[PDB]
């Protein structure tokens, strides 16, 4: 629906009590390559968990991605528990840096589970 | 003084460490700087030869990390650091 960073802030806090989310920037996704590039770049911005094909990983030491296999690369910006405000917005402005303008929330307890897409516009 | 898994307020150091003298930068590269990330706030303590990289998960330390400042890359872990007034 393509929300300011206060919108998107609101969506998140607006879910259930104590449940834990991670904060996603979307790097590059359902991509084919090794990706050596950004996984480099992403380490070098300081970044250090990153989720790729859905599992959460080390920067300093990513998993090797099969050249012929499609891949999606998301930063872990940040991982809270929903009670701040003010914190999060930051967190959101550099999601939307990371990636051109989107950012993911998501469960951390259950993967499986559905996933909220903020698009900053 | 810093520990892993020790509670705290974000905010609270930030102003802190403004006041204590400490630079907010997009990059920490020298003594005195630190950075925001997310949920990752970098620090160069005044005199320690390490930079540290604090990992808060809300507002709990889950991890302490030292990063080298040229590749911007996390070392090994530590258990606390220590800070001067």
């Amino acid at each position: 629906m393509a929300s300011t960073v206060s919108q998107m802030v609101d969506n998140v806090l607006s879910q259930p009590e104590g449940k834990r989310l991670m904060l996603l920037a979307p790097i590059i996704k359902e991509r084919k390559g090794e990706h050596t590039k950004t996984l480099e770049n992403l380490a070098s911005q300081g970044y250090i968990r990153a989720r790729i094909d859905g599992e959460v990983c080390d920067l300093s030491d990513p998993p090797k991605l099969e050249l012929q296999k499609k891949h999606t690369i998301e930063v872990v910006v940040d991982r809270f528990k929903v009670r701040l405000t003010q914190r999060l917005a930051e967190s959101f402005e550099t999601a939307l840096e990371l990636s051109g303008g989107t950012a993911v929330v998501a469960d951390m307890d259950d993967p499986k589970a559905e996933e909220l897409l903020f698009s900053a516009n | 003084v810093m520990k892993k898994g020790q509670r705290l307020s974000r905010d609270a150091l930030r102003t802190q460490l403004d006041s204590a003298g400490y630079r907010h930068v997009d990059q920490v590269m020298e003594h005195g700087e630190y950075a925001t990330r997310g949920a990752l706030l970098d620090l160069f303590p005044m005199g320690s030869e390490l930079p540290y990289r604090l990992d808060f998960f809300d507002d709990e330390i889950d991890s302490l990390r030292v990063f080298d400042v040229d590749s911007q890359r996390t070392l090994e872990e530590v258990e606390a650091i220590n800070l001067l007034p």
